[PDB]
RNA sequence: GGCGCCCUGGAAUGGGUUCGCCCCGAGAGAGGGGCCCGUGCCUUGGAAAGCGUCGCGGUUCCGGCGGCGUCCGGUGAGCUCUCGCUGGCCCUUGAAAAUCCGGGGGAGAGGGUGUAAAUCUCGCGCCGGGCCGUACCCAUAUCCGCAGCAGGUCUCCAAG
RNA sequence: CCGAGGGGCUCUCGCUUCUGGCGCCAAGCGCCCGCCCGGCCGGGCGCGACCCGCUCCGGGGACAGUGCCAGGUGGGGAGU
C-alpha cells in the first residue's frame, strides 16, 4: 500500500534465471532405477506369450476383497497359538483322554509345492495364485493345471498380500480344502465369479496374446500420418 | 625383421602430440533450450592464438540460464571478428559474420565453418585456417542439407547441425615459404615428433621395404594394395592413378 | 607486492574508496555508470514506442 | 515431491558410533618410552664442559624417539629444574644430542655437581 | 626514477620530442596536482659494537682499560648486478596448481539513547611454533674410471 | 468456407539484436495456523513457474558389430 512495488520476472529466453522447476524426467537416475523401469517398459513393447499373459487380467479389488475376507478367518497357525494349542492338548488328555477331540481342523493350504499336489489330487475347492513371482516359471502351469483337474482358480494381485495371509513375507499360492459349514456358501459364492472369468475362458485367456503396443511418442506420430491421410481423403 | 617408422607411430610414446601450451578444445557450446527455440548472447572477451594451430581462437562469455553464472566457451575466430562484439547463437539468431546457427534455417549459398557432422557434435567439420563450407539444397520433407565440403566433395547431413557464419581467420597462410629449414623445426615442435622425414629408399632392408641396393632406387612397384599388412603399406597408397595430375581430378 | 604479503596490510593499502574500488580502473567505471544508464532509458523509450504502435492499429 | 536438479545422489543414510562387546587388546600397552627412557647419559666432554659454565646448558644423549616437547618435561620432571629451550642433534654415531638451556633462576653448574659431574 | 593518472585550457605558420622512435581534437604543448617503486641518502637501530693506530694493565675468565681516528671531492660509451622505458623476431606466442586479495551484491546482525551496543584488515600486551637435513671434499689426492689415473663430471664470485 | 450481434473445412507463436553495463537465493496476490476481542506478531501451503505421459535428448538400427567356421590374399612375420 505505500510503496509495495510489484516486480515481475520474465522468464523468456535471454532474460532472468530460470526458477527451480520439476526436472523430474530428465534426471540421471542410478542405473538400477533405469534398469528397473526399462524392463517394465519392454513387457508392454514385445510379443508376451499368452501363457505369461495369463496374468496381468486379475481379480478387482471388490472380488479380491470378498476372497480375502474368507481366507482370514481361515488363517494358517502362528507360533504364539502353536505353543498354546499343545499345552491346551496336554491338559485335556491330563483331564479326559479323548480318542478324537477335533473330526478336521480347517486351513488354507500355502506354497506351490503344496497346491499342487492338491489340485492333482483334485482336493482343493479354489486356488488363488499370485501376480508378481520373480521368476514366473514357478507359476505359470498352475493356471493350465487347474482347467484341467476341474478345480477353480483365480490370479489375485500382488504375492506379498496373500503372503500376509500366512504370517511371511510372500506365499504365491494359498488354496482352500476344507471350510466350515457356516461358510460353504461363501465359498460357493464367489467360486462361480471366478470360474465365469477364469476357467469357462480357458479358450480366451490362450488364444489372448499380450504386450506389442508402442511407447506414446512413437503412437502419436503414426497417429499424426493418420490424420493426415484422413485430410487427403477429405 | 625390425619394425618400420610409421608402425611405430601408433603406440604413442615419442609420437604422441604436444598440448602442453595448447588452451583447450576448440568447440561450439553444447545444444539445450535457448538455441533449439531461440537466441542467446555472448560477447567475446579476447583473440587468442593456439601452439600447432594456424587458426587463432575467440574466448566468449555467456550467461548461463540456470545458475546465476558466467561461464566461458572457445570458438573457432570466424574471420573478421573483433573484441568487445555481440555474438548470437540459436535457432532465431540472425544471420550475421560469428552467429552459429543451425543450417536448415540459413538460405542457400551462404558460407559457413565449423559445422557439425552429426547434431550436437559441438562441431567437427570445415576448420582449418582459412577454410569453409558451403550449403545447398535444403530437402524440409526428411529433413537432411547438403554442404560442401573443403575438399570439393559434398556430404548431405543433418538439418539440425550448428553451424557459425563466416569463414575461419588466419587465412592465406600456406602462401609463404618456410624458407628454410630452421622454421620449419619450430612449425613442428609446437605439433608432434614428426618433422626431419628420412626416405625409405635412404635407410636399410630391416628399416623399409624401399630401402637396400647398392643404387639408392626403390626396385618394386611403388603403388600398393589397401588391404596390404601393416609395415608393407609404404608409398603411394591404394593410388588410383599416378604421374602428374591432368584434368582437374575427374574422379567421384 | 607479493600475494601472501596482502594478508598483512590493512584494507587502506588495497583498494580505494570508488566504488568498484581496487578492482577497476576510475574511468571504466565511469564508463559502466554511463553505459548502464543510458540504455536503460532506451528500454523505456522501447516500451513506449511499442506502446505506441500497437495502439493505433 | 520435486527435484530441482538433474543429478540423483545417494541419500545421507545413517552412520552409527562404533560400540564393540570386547576390547581387541584387553588393556592399553604402557609407553615403552617414559622420561626415564627419554634421557640416556650426561654428555661429560671438554666441548660439552665448557657449555655448561660458559652457556648456562648441560648436554644430554637421549633416545631418537623423543622430540623437544618430551626432553623438556624429562629433564624438568627428573632433575625438579625449568628449561629454557632445548636444542637436539642427531649426531653421527647413530644417537639423538640434547642441549638442555637451563633457565636464569638455576645454574647449570650445581645442577651438574648434583647430577654427577 | 617511472606513470596508457587527474584538473584547467585548446593547438595549423602544426608543434612536443628520441640514441632510434614516436605522441597529439579519442585533447599536443604549457600550468597545477595524484599515485607506484624508493635496493640511494638522512634518522632510529648506532657506536655501546667493527676496524686502523698509539699506549696501559691483567699469569688464568679476558667477547680487558684508554687516547686519537673512521675525513672531503670529482668522474665514466668503464666492468658486474639490479630496476625501468621503448622497440624488434615468430606458419615459434614462450607452464599449472597451492595459497592470497580486492570488488559487486545485501540475506542478516546491532544499542536503541540523552547511554552504550554488536563489530574493528587500528595501536599495544600474552602464549606457542613439533619432525628431519646441517662436519668436510667438491677435485691434476676425499666423486666415476680396479689406483693419490694428462680422462670425465652441474654452478656462483671475480682486481691492476 | 460466409457474413447479424460472429461462426474455427485451414491456420499462426511470443515476448532477449544501435552500444566491451547489471541480472540467482521472489515480489505480489490468495488461503491457513499460534497470536490481537470483530485488530496485532511469527510461521505454513498454493498461484506466480499450465496439464498428462512409458525411452534423458538427438543420431543410426536388425545393419554395423561380435562369436564361430569356409574360401581368397598375406616375405608384414615364423620355420627350413
Ligand atoms: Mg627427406
Amino acid at each position: 500500500n505505500p510503496l509495495f512495488e510489484k516486480r515481475p520476472k520474465n522468464f523468456g529466453i535471454g532474460q532472468d534465471i530460470q526458477p527451480k522447476r520439476d526436472l523430474t524426467r530428465f534426471v540421471k537416475w542410478p542405473r538400477y532405477i533405469r534398469l528397473q523401469r526399462q524392463r517394465a517398459i519392454l513387457y508392454k513393447r514385445l510379443k508376451v506369450p499368452p501363457a505369461i499373459n495369463q496374468f496381468t487380467q486379475a481379480l478387482d479389488r471388490q472380488t479380491a476383497t470378498q476372497l480375502l475376507k474368507l481366507a482370514h478367518k481361515y488363517r494358517p497357525e502362528t507360533k504364539q497359538e502353536k505353543k498354546q494349542r499343545l499345552l491346551a492338548r496336554a491338559e485335556k488328555k491330563a483331564a479326559g483322554k479323548g480318542d478324537v477331540p477335533t473330526k478336521r481342523p480347517p486351513v488354507l493350504r500355502a506354497g506351490v509345492n503344496t497346491v499342487t499336489t492338491l489340485v492333482e489330487n483334485k482336493k482343493a475347492q479354489l486356488v488363488v495364485i499370485a501376480h508378481d513371482v520373480d521368476p514366473i516359471e514357478l507359476v505359470v502351469f498352475l493356471p493350465a493345471l487347474c482347467r484341467k483337474m476341474g478345480v477353480p482358480y483365480c490370479i489375485i494381485k500382488g504375492k506379498a498380500r496373500l503372503g500376509r495371509l500366512v504370517h511371511r513375507k510372500t506365499c504365491t499360492t494359498v488354496a482352500f480344502t476344507q471350510v466350515n459349514s457356516e461358510d460353504k456358501g461363501a465359498l460357493a459364492k464367489l467360486v462361480e465369479a471366478i470360474r465365469t472369468n477364469y476357467n469357462d475362458r480357458y479358450d480366451e485367456i490362450r488364444r489372448h496374446w499380450g504386450g506389442n503396443v508402442l511407447g506414446p511418442k512413437s503412437v502419436a506420430r503414426i497417429a499424426k500420418l493418420e490424420k493426415a491421410k484422413a485430410k487427403e481423403l477429405a | 625383421g625390425r619394425v618400420i617408422r610409421g608402425q611405430r607411430k601408433g603406440a604413442g610414446s615419442v609420437f604422441r602430440a604436444h598440448v602442453k601450451h595448447r588452451k583447450g578444445a576448440a568447440r561450439l557450446r553444447a545444444v539445450d533450450f535457448a538455441e533449439r527455440h531461440g537466441y542467446i548472447k555472448g560477447i567475446v572477451k579476447d583473440i587468442i592464438h593456439d601452439p600447432g594451430r594456424g587458426a587463432p581462437l575467440a574466448k566468449v562469455v555467456f550467461r548461463d540460464p540456470y545458475r546465476f553464472k558466467k561461464r566461458t566457451e572457445l570458438f573457432i575466430a570466424a574471420e573478421g571478428i573483433h573484441t568487445g562484439q555481440f555474438v548470437y547463437c540459436g535457432k532465431k539468431a540472425q544471420l550475421n559474420i560469428g552467429n552459429v546457427l543451425p543450417v536448415g534455417t540459413m538460405p542457400e549459398g551462404t558460407i559457413v565453418c565449423c559445422l557439425e557432422e552429426k547434431p550436437g557434435d559441438r562441431g567437427k567439420l570445415a576448420r582449418a585456417s582459412g577454410n569453409y563450407a558451403t550449403v545447398i539444397s535444403h530437402n524440409p520433407e526428411t529433413k537432411k542439407t547438403r554442404v560442401k565440403l573443403p575438399s570439393g566433395s559434398k556430404k548431405v547431413i543433418s538439418s539440425a547441425n550448428r553451424a557459425v557464419v563466416g569463414v575461419v581467420a588466419g587465412g592465406g597462410r600456406i602462401d609463404k615459404p618456410i624458407l628454410k629449414a630452421g622454421r620449419a623445426y619450430h612449425k613442428y615442435k609446437a605439433k608432434r615428433n614428426c618433422w626431419p622425414r628420412v626416405r625409405g629408399v635412404a635407410m636399410n632392408p630391416v628399416e623399409h621395404p624401399f630401402g637396400g641396393g647398392n643404387h639408392q632406387h626403390i626396385g618394386k612397384p611403388s603403388t600398393i594394395r589397401r588391404d596390404a599388412p601393416a609395415g608393407r603399406k609404404v608409398g603411394l597408397i591404394a593410388a588410383r592413378r599416378t604421374g602428374r595430375l591432368r584434368g582437374t581430378k575427374t574422379v567421384q | 607486492v607479493r600475494p601472501k604479503v596482502l594478508m598483512r596490510l590493512s584494507k587502506t593499502k588495497k583498494h580505494v574508496s570508488r566504488a568498484y574500488g581496487g578492482s577497476m580502473c576510475a574511468k571504466c567505471v565511469r564508463d559502466r555508470i554511463k553505459r548502464a544508464f543510458l540504455i536503460e532509458e532506451q528500454k523505456i523509450v522501447v516500451k513506449v514506442l511499442k506502446a505506441q504502435a500497437q495502439s493505433q492499429k | 515431491k520435486i527435484r530441482t536438479s538433474p543429478t540423483f545422489r545417494r541419500p545421507k543414510t545413517l552412520r552409527l558410533r562404533r560400540q564393540p562387546k570386547y576390547p581387541r587388546k584387553s588393556a592399553p600397552r604402557r609407553n615403552k618410552l617414559d622420561h626415564y627412557a627419554i634421557i640416556k647419559f650426561p654428555l661429560t666432554t671438554e666441548s660439552a664442559m665448557k657449555k655448561i659454565e660458559d652457556n648456562n646448558t648441560l648436554v644430554f644423549i637421549v633416545d631418537v624417539k623423543a622430540n623437544k616437547h618430551q626432553i623438556k618435561q624429562a629433564v624438568k620432571k627428573l632433575y625438579d629444574i625449568d628449561v629454557a629451550k632445548v636444542n637436539t642433534l642427531i649426531r653421527p654415531d647413530g644417537e639423538k644430542k640434547a642441549y638442555v638451556r637451563l633457565a636464569p633462576d638455576y645454574d647449570a653448574l650445581d645442577v651438574a655437581n648434583k647430577i654427577g659431574i
